Parts: structure tokens; C-alpha cells; sequence
């Protein structure tokens, strides 16, 4: 008899889903959209390097540890990569004051260049540049480059005008230099209690050393407090202090790429890649809408979800 | 209706008539292209919808923050159990339906050639026509083709037909 | 000169409808409750998807300085993970219920076809175009039967019988 | 009584089933191997809801002093985003899963029709009320064959053809 | 022969929609569950007018500047529009302390009322309502309304109870004087270095004047803090001074609405309408549940999706 | 005749669902996918107890406050209920610095164990153990359990070492004696002014006491300022003081369980039971996706959704 039928494909494809109603259904095609593959790499964003901080910390190189000598000059980056443990950080010991808003801060720059702010040997009636054996330089008592250590003003005040004429903001460190008793503070200063006032216009801060005898280290019981700031465009900052102050002589003008920084711990060093979406374990390189590989990411990417596989079924029920 | 047919490779769905001349497999090339079209953009919408936005993911702190690390490990949590959820769901019903979809192409390709042949043909009931009468390769084909002429055919069913049972 | 597998432009009155044609002439005529049905369920359709939404009172800061950066950083990223959940979600919901919609008016109008056909039986010829050819008379008396579910299947019985023995033979 | 337009009160056994009239009597009779393949199905999308839902190790605070409001607020928005969220798409989904869960039961119930009238064919007349009315006679053996899918179509052929030739008139 | 044929409805509808399995599929009906209008208004939200604090800042107006007399008496307020670069800020040079906290206990309020906290002509061995030029009320010397210069006192301390009888919070602000030099404060307050002392129960808080000179601005090298608290319903508060103080004359009882207040930024004026929703650009009258004006909102708002539209197909496919 | 009829089942149900399509739709059988029931109690979280801090708040007890002395020795717990106004809390009046992050600190803890921290006996030219009528053990002048009061030191420095030999951190807590009057601060430290400096590697805390007349409360018109402090593993802590230091006597080695913890605010007391999810109203015993009991919860519960019911259809259309 002839006789015709009505049929559909069937191949030799192991691919099973799962649908709302039945489970390991086999089909003849399917597609997996979720991610789950990366480079293990860290990788630039587009283009663009994260910042290599090498043996140093954040905190050591805006500072200018002489340790920190040899990075260097980076103009941007996209997001940091942070050495936990990196030995490179307080030469002086002491405190570093609001050292996390300095890292969201720093998280991702555009034009970052640094700037000579004031010239020390304008100074009168007072000693610039004062080193110190706990931050030596090839064997010889050094200081942190950024900074400046200025003594010997006999309890009378000095003065800095700071000034940022461009249309970016202008990153600032400094110190103050908390001594150990009455008679280090009258021999470096002059004065029993020093004020050190930084004027923003109307808005003062008023800094004082906390004086007394901290436990030894590196062979000091005094100590340093290190503060940042942000000097807006367009701006003026004018500095007044009986002492105790370890200047801002070098700054940094900077533009912060809005909602778009990014902080890395991870031990993986930094490649020659580029990405849009980066993870501590590496890069993504998909177009897919749903990754496995880790939850922290940086950049344009993939939704993170706890799954092992999403089986989206194309092809046909695999039924001979 | 009993299943996949192994071996019925370039197309989808399609058909595999048998008359005197032989035997064969056919794929109906337009319906699978129809259905090829329209699963590749069910997957390419999928895929594509997704606009992600710049993110920046940090969760190394420490302990002077404890409560803003509460909330960000809090949020992290919450936007995990969404995606997760929504997206196995979201696969799990598109599995559904594309399964769904499979099987109402094939069946409106049944309906479609049972729709040319009426009384000309017996329905085994297993998306194969019993045809009441000498059916060769211009016949199978013009099926397939959507041209399948009813009444040149037709007096010689009749006869077939009354062969399958008695006369008064 | 009749559709399905094609639409009719000049139906109107309603979604679903019929179009016949006889001695007295042609003319569409909609399925008013089989309309209104369906008018009813994509009205509920339409309705839950809009009136489901009753979002709660919130403010959104987005105006802040700096010094409090890592909470801004925060309310940044929940901003944009709540806008990359709405967005994509409600693309697909778009896109699914669409499918979904054409799905539903395809389906009702093939059970409005079924209902007919399993009126009619083999006093008429399945046209596989959406039409039925009957086998014998039906003035608009007949037409009016079929479309109210009405149509006797028997009292048109042998006339249909009789027709199809001409297409075949022979006394 | 004849339904699929309809629902049998008195069913029992089955979700999907039979109800046959002949000389030895009437009754009801599920097809178990039909319902069954629905009872896992829908068993297995029950569950799918449910039981995809692994949520994490969270705990919620409201309990704050003032001066901290920037974070409280936050915390305050996200809850809030959170629950329009899941408030939104759990209505949807319930709404939807619904609707298809409908839909598929009303599919079994019409390929269980479909494959019956793949056995009897031109045997017997479709009543158009998901009832086939035999053009012979069909004893319980007959009806038992009809609902395991082995009634043969020309073992009653000759017996049918004349039956339908007494109803096509013969005067 | 006769026939009849079940069909559809087509028409001359525009309209297309998209599906999951097709694109730019014509349709006879298709609703938009997209709102992309708005009326560009800053309106009330639900009857309450927003905070119109025109050329005065907030903590102008609280603190009582001479030239915010003219607001004025808002009883109640759903959200305050921001004015950045208004002019009347602090007249005496300074520095406001804790500011966002403020602007956010201030963002919705419901019976906001002055209350006059203590009684200054009741005060011996003091000098009270003391001016200065650089807080000028028509050409004369004057001082913030709801704050009192305290001095004279010689060195003795002084007292002040301010008692919350009712059973809302009430909003305090005060000031700390900090001196140029030692001279002044000799001067003014008859010793060295003073005290002021905060009492809410067994919580205190002490100030300490911070003296030194800042940089010259409106001729003043000396300095106000200006702080503000909350004194709880039925509580007391109890000040001790022996300088600095600049008194807290009057507050403001106040009730927040939980849950329910505002910060808004924006170019446009406040508007005589109302809605339920606000937006910086404008008002969204809407009851639909999508919406793509703006993500920064203020009240009960249509979710913010990234869509140009969001087209719901209601009618049939438009294939004749 | 003869005839056999296709059909489904039909029941005596009075559920009813909704569809995006209709609603009330009866059906044979239908499921609630929302969870609406609790235990109405307080209970265990995987068997492991809430805090439970009777008359006492967290400060109280921890301070080693003489009233709390009977709760006692708890060595874990899952989450803490907050006491609805506790009376012993601060026996010596005073400030509590950053409670709210101690609070988190502890919300969860695994291997709580006290710790003498060092020996008073030890110590030379100078008075321990001191006490005040205002911190009562049964109408006896006592003080803190783990608090020393260290007196009599004549101006001169002590010195205090703290290690953690373990392999978690150890919770410290100490005071900083503000003395109301020079009197005072002479007659109980043989100064005028003291130093108490933290010494943890390089970095230091200098606590300074802020001497003056408070509010005279409990016969104390003086007060002691709280702190807190987390000492990490494998880790010294070194203090130097001449004077006005409520000295770390006993400490806490505890093992925090990472993002676990749990603060609950709810006047139910707590029962002999257990539960994998807890809200303020009651524990949830559900597997169920979904819960409209609470939005506040602790452990692994089910979404919080703003609904009545969430019937899931499973039956058939329920139309006879
Ligand atoms: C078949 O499945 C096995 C599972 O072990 C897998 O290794 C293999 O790649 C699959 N091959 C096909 C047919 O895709
Ligand atoms: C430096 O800043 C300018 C601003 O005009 C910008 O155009 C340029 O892209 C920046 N440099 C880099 C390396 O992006
Ligand atoms: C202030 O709040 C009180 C609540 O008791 C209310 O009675 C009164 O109407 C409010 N004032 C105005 C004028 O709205
Ligand atoms: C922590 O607690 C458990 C008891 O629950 C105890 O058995 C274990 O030894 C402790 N861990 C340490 C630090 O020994």
C-alpha cells in the first residue's frame, strides 16, 4: 500500500533540559547561557590599566615613601589592585586617618598628575625638609617626597598658600606630627602646644598634637598622624601653624571617573589583557546574560547566579 | 505520534511517504525554517535583553564599617536569590514552551496534509496516511508542495473504499 | 474569496467572525460572545500587569558630598542592580506575553472553526483554507443555524449524501 | 452523561476517564495512565516553584538609633525595592502558571478525544459534546478495546457502512 | 455552491509588537504600559507642599539669619527642594557641623512650630544679645534670630534648662565660639580656656573652644561651630558654660513623617499642582506600573526601566 | 444506542484561583505557595539559642556591671534579643562609644570565652580595685566584674600588657574617667591632666580626660567614657597611662560566624524551641517559597511578598 507520513528529526545529541514539567528531557539542540569559563587573568577595563602598586600601599605612594621611588607616574587607571601585605607603606610610624574613603577616592582616575604646591625655601625664620633615619634612601636618612617637615620656627607661626587653578580637583596628604613629650616639642618647635590651621575659605580644621610617650618602634615613641583632602577647583587653601605640621609640598590635580573605579584584592598579578568585565579569579570574555565564576566584579558584566548550568533547549524532543 | 524518526536529518519536521517505488525520508524545509527563525530569536532575546550596567563590587573592609558591610553583604544576597530564582525559572517555563512549540509545527503539518487528502485516505492514527489509492512520486510530491488534488482522485477511492466492505 | 490563513479586513463588529456565501448573497457576520470573550480575558491580562504594581513610598538621593563616599558607592550600585532586575525583567515579560496573546487569538479562532466543523460533519467539504463547502442548500435560514450552533446535522443528511454521490456515480 | 463541554461529577478514580453507554450497562472509567503522566507533570512544576527557593543565611535590622540615617534610609529603600520586587513577580508568576496549568489539562482531555476518534473513524459519529456515537454494536469487550487503544477499525467497517447507509436514507 | 468561512478581524492600525519569536509583528490593538511623560512641575506631593527655602539654606533659616526673616512659618513640608548656591548661609564664618544628618531629619515634617527654649534677660553675671557687623540687619549690627551671644561671664559658669514637655522631638541649634588667640578669650569670657557642657540624662557632651587664628574672612580671624540636636519628647536638657557659648534661644518642635521625606535637586520652581510621584524633571501622573523619565524619584513611582517603550499587544495580528 | 464519551473529572472544592486571563476560576485542587503561619515565638536557630540578656543590655552585661552577674556563661548564640528598656545597663554614669558597631560585633559568636587580662596584684604604686556606691553589688559599693579602677599613681605612669596567644580576636572593653573638677583629677591621679595612650604596632590611640561639671546624677556629677576594642589574633596590645584609665581587667576570645548573626527587637521572651527561620511575630516552619508573617526575619526564610494568599492551580477547572 502507499502511504504517507508526518515526521520529525532525531539525532545522535546527548544534551538533556529540564522544563517546569518534565526533567533530563534529551534534545536534538541547546543552548547553555550561562558564563562559566574566565582567562585567569587581571586584565585592563577596556583598554585601560588597573593601578600597580607593587611592594607599596596606596597610603606609601601619595606619600612618597622613598621606597615608593620607582613605580611610577601613572596618568590613569581604571581600578586598583590591592597588595594586602605589601611592606612599603609608613616609614614614620603612626596613623593613617581615613584611609578607606581615600581608596573609594582613588578607585578610578582620569588625568592624575602631581604638583609642586609650595616652594620651601621662600620659607623664613624656619628648617625645611627634615629627615629621619626610619626613611632612609640608599643608606641615608630620608623623608617622604610628598611631604615636608618643617622645625625650628621658635613657637612663632609660618604660613603656606595653597593654590588649585584648574578645573579638577587637587588631592592633598600631611601630617602632624604628634611628639613624645614636652621637651621634644619644645626643642623641635619651640612651644609647649602648637595649632596648625588649614583655611577652605570660611571652613577651618584645627589640627593639635596629642603628645606623650607611645611604645617604641623603629626607635620612636612619637608618632605621625597622616590626613588627606580633596582642594576643589578653583579653589584656595591657606595653611597657619606654631609647629608640629609635616607640610603638603607635592599634590595630585585628579579627575575621578564617576561610578566607574574599582578595588581588587586578589593575588594574581596584572596581565597583558584587556576585558569589560573583570572577577578576582579573571576576566570574562561573554556575551552571555547569567556567569557562575564569582559574585565581585568590575565592569560591564554577566548577572551572578548559584547555578552549575542553564540548559536552554533549541532543538526538538530526542525521541526514535 | 510513536516518535522521532533517526535519520531524517536536513530539516525538522517533515515527511517520509512509501509507494511503489521505494521508500524515503523528506524534510518540509519551510516549516523548519519558519521554527529556525523563531527559536533563534527566542535564544538571541534572551541573550541580548540583558543591558548590564557598570558595576563595581567591593566587600574588602574591615571592622570600623560594620554596619554599611551588614547592608552591602545584605544586598548581595538578596540580588543573588532574584537572578538565581527568576533565571531557573525562566529557563525551566522556556523549555516548556519550546517543546511545546515543537510539537504544534509538526502537528499542524499533520493537519495540514490531512486537510488535502480527506475522504481519499485512511487515518492510522499515527501521522500516517493510509492513501485509497496509486500514489507515485508526483503524487507524495504535490502533497508536500500544497497541491495535492482532491478530485483526480477521487472515483478511484470510492472504489477502494467500497472494496473495504460490502454493496447493496 | 474566504480566510482564515489570512485576515479580513472589513470583519469589523468584532475579532471572531464568520463569512458566508448563497443564494441570497454574502456578508460577514462577527461571533459577538466568542469577541467578547476574549475581550474580557486580555482586558484581565492587561489589567494585572498594570494594576499588580502598587510600589511603596520612596525618595531617591542621589544629590551628596563626598566625605561619606563608601554609603554613595553603595546606594549607586543598589540604583543600578534595582534598574538591570526591572529592565531586562520587563523585556521579556513584554516580549512573552506578546507571544502569548497571539497564541491565545490564533487558538480561539481555530475552536471557533472546530465548533463549526464538528456541526457540519460530512455534509461538507473541509476546504482546508477555513471554509466549508456544504454538500447541499443553505439559505439564511441555514447560515443563521451554524453560527447560533444550531445546525441539525440530520435534516441535511441525504441531500448531502446525494451531492456526494454525484461527485462520484452512478443510478 | 456526555461532557467534555462539561465536568463529571462522579468521575473518581481519575482526572481524565470515560463514560461509555451500551446493552450491559453505563459507567465511568479513568484513563490512570493518562492522568498519571498529568499527576507527575504538574507534581514536578509544583515542586519547581517551590523548591528552587534556596534562600541565604540573612538577618534583617530596623532596630537604629538617628545618626547613622543616611545607612537607615538605604536600608530602609532597599527592603522596600526588595519587597515590590518579589510582591510583583510572585503575583505574575501565580497568575501566568495558573493560566497554563488550565490550559494544560484541557489539552489531555482533547488528545484523549483525539486518539478515540483516530480508532473509530468514520465508525462512528462525533456528537460534536466529546461523545462518539458508534455506527455499531459495542459490547463491554468493545468499549474496553476502545479504551486500551487496540479497537480494531475493520472488524466493524462492514457492520458501520450499513448502519449509515439506513441513516443516508434508503427510499 | 454554498460556504462559510471562520476568520478575523484586520484593520488599519500602525501599531507593531514584539515577541519572543518574532519582531515588529502588526497588531490591531497594542496598549503602552510605559509612562515617558511628565508635567515638568515640582509639585506637592499629596496635598503637602514641598520646602521653598529661596535664597536661604536650611541651616540659614533654622539658625535664624538676619535675611531669612522673610520665609517663613512652614508648618509642614513632604520634601525639600535644594537650592546649592543660595546666598545666605552662615553670616558669622564658620563651620556647620553634621549638616546630611540634618537634611535628612529635616526632609518631611508635620507640626513644625517654634518655641522660645530659654529666657536670656533671666541670666545675672552675663552679657546677652551681643552682634557683630558681619550679621547685619539693615545696616546695624545684628545676630542669628533663634541663637544668643553669650559673654561677660568672668571666668564663672553659667546655666540654662531647656525642658521638651511635649510628646514630639525638639530640634535644637547652638554654636561654640572659637577665639582668635588667648587675648580674646581673656577677654570675652574672663579666663584661658572654658567648658561647655551638654546634660540629656547621664550623656554629656563637652566642648572645648578651638583657638587660633584663622584666615581673615569679613574681618573676623575667629570662629563659630555651629552644632544641632534633638532633645527628645518628654526630656531635659541641661547646659553648664564658662564661654564660648552661643545659647540656644529658640528650636522647633517637630514630627517626621517615618518613612516618608525628600531631598530634591532641581532647576525648576515649586509649582501650584500635586501628585504622587516627583521627579526632577517634572511630576508623574501615572498609574501605569513602568516608567523611563528618571531614576532619582519621590513618592509612590512607576519602577525605572531602561526602555524606550514597553508595547503590550492586545489585538490580533494585523495580516491581511 | 451505543455511544462512549470523552470527559474529566468533577469535585465538591470551593477553591478557587485567579489566571492572567480570568479570575475565580473553581478548580478540583489547588496549593498555597505562601506561607502565613507562625509559632508565635521566640526560639533557637538551628538549635543554637538567642542571646539572652535579662535585666541587662549588652553594654551592662559585658562591662561585667554587678547586676548582671547571674545570666551567665553563655558560651554561643545565634542572634540577640534586645531588651525592651533594660535597668542595668551603665551603673557609673556616661557615654558608650560606638555601641552599634559592638552590637554587630556580637550579633553571632561561636567560642565565647572569658579572659583575665592581667594581674592587678602585680602592680606597684598605685591602688586597684577601687569602687563607688553608684555601681552596687547588695548594697555594697562594688564596681564592674571586668573593669579595674586603677587610683593613686601620683602623676607617675603604669604599664599595662595584653596578649592574645589565640587563634581568634579578643574582645576588650575599658573607660576613660572623666573627672568633674582639677581638684579631683589631682586628688585621685596627681595631675592636672593626664595621658592614656593604646599602643597596637605603630598605631595609637591618646585618651585625654575631659574634665568638667556634669549634671549631678547618682550623687556623680563626673563620668567614665566606655570603649570597645577588638584585639586580633596572634596580636599585643600595650597601654601606658598617668591616669583617669578604668582599666581592662577581663576580656573575650570569641569566634564571629561570618555573615550569621542576628539583633531582634520583640517583646515575646524566648522559648525552649528551634526553627531555621525567626521574625519578631514568631518562628516560620515553612518550605514554602514565599511568607507574608514578616519582613524583619533571621536565618533561611522564605521571600517576604505583599500578598493575602498565593493559590497555585493544580486541579482542573472545577465546572460541573
Ligand atoms: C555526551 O555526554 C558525556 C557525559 O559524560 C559528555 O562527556 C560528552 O561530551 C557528550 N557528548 C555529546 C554527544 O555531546
Ligand atoms: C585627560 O583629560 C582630558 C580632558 O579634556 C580628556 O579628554 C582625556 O581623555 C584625559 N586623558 C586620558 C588619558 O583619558
Ligand atoms: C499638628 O498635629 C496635630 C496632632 O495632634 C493635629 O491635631 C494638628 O491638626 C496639626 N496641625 C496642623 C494645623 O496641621
Ligand atoms: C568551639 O566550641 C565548641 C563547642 O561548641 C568546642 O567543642 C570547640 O573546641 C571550640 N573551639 C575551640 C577554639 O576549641
Amino acid at each position: 500500500q502507499d502511504r504517507i507520513c508526518i515526521g520529525y528529526q532525531a539525532n545522535q545529541n546527548n544534551q538533556t533540559v529540564n522544563t517546569l514539567l518534565e526533567q533530563n528531557v534529551p534534545v536534538t539542540g541547546a543552548q547553555e547561557i550561562l558564563e562559566t569559563n574566565h582567562n585567569g587573568k587581571l586584565c585592563s577595563l577596556n583598554g585601560v590599566p588597573p593601578l600597580d602598586l607593587q611592594s607599596c600601599t596606596l597610603a606609601g605612594w601619595l606619600l612618597g615613601n622613598p621606597n615608593c621611588d620607582n613605580l611610577l607616574e601613572a596618568e590613569e587607571w581604571s581600578y586598583i589592585k590591592i597588595n594586602e601585605n605589601a611592606p612599603d607603606d609608613l616609614c614614620f610610624p603612626g596613623n593613617f586617618e581615613n584611609l578607606q574613603d581615600l581608596l573609594l577616592e582613588m578607585s578610578g582616575v582620569q588625568n592624575f598628575t602631581k604638583v609642586k604646591l609650595f616652594n620651601p625655601q621662600s620659607m623664613t625664620g624656619v628648617t625645611t625638609n627634615n629627615v629621619d633615619q626610619t626613611c632612609p634612601f640608599e643608606g641615608k636618612p630620608s623623608f617622604y617626597r610628598n611631604l615636608n617637615w618643617i622645625q625650628g620656627n621658635s613657637g612663632l607661626p609660618f604660613n603656606i598658600e595653597i593654590k588649585n587653578p584648574t578645573s579638577n580637583p587637587l588631592l592633598l596628604l600631611w601630617g602632624i606630627h604628634n611628639t613624645k613629650d614636652a621637651a621634644q616639642q619644645r626643642n623641635l618647635y619651640g612651644n609647649d602646644y602648637s595649632y596648625t590651621i588649614f583655611n577652605f575659605g570660611e571652613k577651618s580644621e584645627e589640627f593639635r598634637p596629642d603628645i606623650g610617650q607611645r611604645d617604641e618602634i623603629k626607635a620612636h615613641q612619637d608618632r605621625i598622624d597622616y590626613y588627606w583632602g580633596s582642594l576643589p577647583a578653583q579653589s584656595t587653601l591657606r595653611i597657619e601653624s606654631t609647629g608640629n605640621l609635616i607640610a603638603p609640598e607635592y599634590g595630585f590635580y585628579y579627575k575621578r571617573k564617576e561610578g566607574k573605579g574599582g578595588l581588587m584584592k586578589s593575588k594574581l598579578p596584572i596581565s597583558d589583557c584587556s576585558t569589560k568585565c573583570q572577577t578576582p579569579l579573571g576576566a570574562l570574555n561573554s556575551t552571555l546574560p547569567f556567569q557562575n565564576v564569582h559574585q565581585q566584579t568590575i565592569g560591564n558584566c554577566p548577572k551572578y547566579v548559584k547555578a552549575t548550568s542553564l540548559m536552554l533547549a533549541t532543538g526538538l524532543r530526542n525521541n526514535p | 505520534i510513536e516518535g522521532g524518526w533517526q535519520g531524517m536529518i536536513d530539516g525538522w519536521y517533515g515527511y517520509h511517504h512509501e509507494n511503489q517505488e521505494g521508500s524515503g525520508y523528506a524534510a518540509d524545509k519551510e516549516a523548519t525554517q519558519k521554527a529556525v527563525d523563531a527559536i533563534t530569536n527566542k535564544v538571541n532575546s534572551i541573550i541580548d535583553k540583558m543591558n548590564s550596567q557598570f558595576e563595581s563590587n567591593i566587600k574588602e573592609f574591615n571592622r570600623l564599617e560594620l554596619r554599611i558591610q551588614h547592608l552591602s553583604d545584605r544586598v548581595d544576597d538578596a540580588l543573588l536569590d532574584i537572578w538565581s530564582y527568576n533565571t531557573e525559572l525562566l529557563v525551566l517555563l522556556e523549555n516548556e514552551r519550546t517543546l511545546d512549540f515543537h510539537d504544534a509545527n509538526v502537528k499542524n503539518l499533520f493537519e495540514k496534509v490531512k486537510a488535502q487528502l480527506k475522504d481519499n485516505a485512511i487515518d492510522e492514527g499515527n501521522g500516517c496516511f493510509l492513501l485509497l489509492h496509486k500514489c507515485n512520486n508526483s503524487c507524495m510530491d504535490d502533497i508536500k508542495n500544497g497541491t495535492y488534488k482532491y478530485m483526480d482522485y477521487r472515483e478511484e477511492s470510492h472504489i477502494e473504499k467500497q472494496k473495504i466492505d460490502g454493496v447493496e
